[PDB]
């Protein structure tokens, strides 16, 4: 297991671990979170009792170094750092420890929902929709635009994300209009596929990444990558059954986690509504179209 | 975006504009079969392309043979709208392609969006006129042209006959709506008052009879008075 450990937390803030959060008051003994198990990327996420606005947060992994959190009264937000001196880590995060200043992650054993939500999610590729390249760790938050978005301002804190458009040239082989438009199988297995993500994991792991953006900080533009990305696919005739199968795993994950109060603003009526009851693959989606009928009826 | 009474000026500025209607392209008659089942049978059709401006009509006939074997066939038809309409913008030279194209029905705007990618310049809108345009069939020699053709083919009409020698675009437009308006909501007594006077008629390079301006306005009171009439019998009014 490894440890986040924080300088200190001078201004109260509400401290988000993966699906997790808690409060944490104005100059409170808090030194950080313990046992954050190793093999998945992780996202720490911030939002501050005294201005709810800027949700941020840092996406890493910590097999790729040793990172701490601490204030910048300059900036006013809690910023990732890495430290490259382990001996003086490994004593920092042992004394916080002995002290019982940190906070354990509170990973039930019977409990995979961490895993099912990031099974795709790759750190190196998240360094390439965020792009930083001097950290080794990835830094989102509410406001940040998309590539997409921006194209209809500061691209260098931009979320690059694929671009997905349905009336676009890369969508519709000239000559195959009417078919490309109304079967997508086209765009997503030649284009998206085989041309860009190279394999459905890739994929999978993007739209993994645009919903967890979109739930934990009410980033929009994800919210919009998350949707056309399942949308591509259930626009589809023609997808290995295989990934429909997994698509409908990774859906009823989504779904099971979202906040029911935040479904208004995470979840479009529109797609979902296509995708479930009128698409190619309306029948293809069991245990999603179950959970979503059971948990959001008044969406549908 | 969509055009209306607000912006009605806008169809006879400079900016080279087509209304494109999908109305006729894909027509049926239904009839029952020797089981007493019903079937369809397809008739030639037409894309309606006007520019309200100069009266160029592109009657693009669309041949029954284009539906066999196809399915789906209502859905079909607005892509092969777009398709020829796509078609037609990319045979005419630069200086004289459209700057925007008004579909009449709200359905044809992403086929021809889509069929128009490679014109991102070229903006598709849709209208809130009620316009007559399906009426087109009732003009006889249009009708004739459509009915007669054994293979896909392109006619070029003036819709305008020589109107535009004597009246602007705009008034044009209004006389040929409410000519097609009044031939689409009775389309018999329509004719009658078009053809009642002999000695009035058609040159063989025109649509319409050879009014004079006078005339004109005869005509125009009786159409009129036509689609107020079939108003009254509609609604007991
Ligand atoms: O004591 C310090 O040098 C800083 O407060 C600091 C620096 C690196 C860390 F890993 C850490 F948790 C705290």
């Amino acid at each position: 297991m490894n440890t986040v450990p924080f300088t200190s937390a001078p201004i109260e803030v509400t401290i988000g671990i993966d699906q997790y959060s808690f409060n944490v008051k104005e100059n409170q003994p808090f030194h950080g979170i313990k046992d954050i198990p190793i093999g998945h990327v992780h996202v720490i996420h911030f939002q501050h009792a005294d201005n709810s606005s800027m949700r941020y947060g840092y996406w890493f992994d910590c097999r790729m170094g040793n990172f701490y959190i601490q204030y910048d009264p300059k900036d006013g937000l809690y910023k990732m750092m890495e430290e490259r001196d382990g001996a003086k880590f490994e004593n920092i995060v042992h004394n916080f420890k002995e002290r019982q200043m940190m906070v354990s992650y509170p990973k039930i054993d019977e409990d995979d929902t961490w895993y099912n939500l990031t099974e795709f999610v790759q750190m190196d590729k998240i360094r390439k929709i965020v792009r930083k390249d001097e950290n080794q760790f990835s830094y989102v938050d509410s406001s940040m635009t998309t590539v997409q978005e921006n194209e209809l301002s500061d691209p260098a804190h931009s979320l690059n994300y694929t671009v997905i458009n349905f009336k676009s040239r890369e969508a519709i082989r000239p000559g195959h209009e009417m078919e490309d438009f109304l079967d997508k199988s086209y765009y997503l297995n030649t284009v998206m596929l085989q041309g860009i993500f190279k394999n459905s994991s890739n994929y999978f792991g993007e739209l993994q990444f645009a919903f967890l953006n979109a739930m934990f900080f009410g980033n929009y533009g994800s919210s919009l990558q998350w949707h056309a990305m399942i949308e591509l696919i259930c626009s589809s005739a023609t997808v290995p059954k295989h990934m429909l199968d997994k698509l409908d795993e990774i859906l009823y994950y989504q779904i099971k986690t979202l906040p029911e109060q935040y479904s208004d603003i995470l979840l479009n009526e529109r797609v979902w509504n296509i995708c479930l009851y009128s698409s190619f693959q309306k029948n293809s989606l069991h245990n999603t179209e179950k959970i979503m009928e059971n948990k959001y009826p008044e969406l549908l | 975006g969509a055009m209306n009474s607000s912006n009605y000026a806008e169809l006879f500025n400079n900016d080279i504009k087509l209304f494109v209607d999908d109305t006729n392209v894909y027509r049926v008659t239904v009839h029952k079969t020797f089981e007493g089942n019903v079937a369809t049978k397809a008739i030639n059709g037409c894309i309606f392309t006007l520019n309200p401006k100069t009266g160029h009509l592109f009657l693009k006939i669309i041949h029954t043979s284009v539906w066999a074997g196809q399915k789906r066939l209502s859905q079909l038809a607005k892509w092969k709208t777009a398709e020829e309409v796509s078609a037609l913008v990319r045979s005419l030279p630069k200086e004289e392609q459209p700057k925007q194209i008004i579909v009449t029905r709200k359905a044809m705007l992403d086929p021809l969006e889509v069929h128009m990618l490679d014109f991102p310049n070229i903006a598709i809108r849709p209208t809130e006129l009620r316009l007559p345009f399906s009426a087109a069939m009732s003009i006889d020699k249009l009708s004739d042209v459509v009915m007669k053709a054994t293979e896909p083919q392109m006619v070029l009409f003036n819709i305008y006959d020589d109107w535009l020698d004597r009246i602007s675009s705009y008034t044009a437009f209004s006389r040929l709506t409410l000519l097609l308006r009044a031939l689409k909501t009775n389309e018999e007594s329509a004719k009658m008052i078009l053809l009642s006077d002999p000695t009035i008629t058609i040159k063989s390079y025109h649509l319409w009879p050879s009014f004079t301006d006078e005339q004109w306005i005869t005509i125009e009171s009786q159409m009129r008075d036509l689609i107020l009439t079939e108003y009254g019998r509609k609604y007991n009014v």
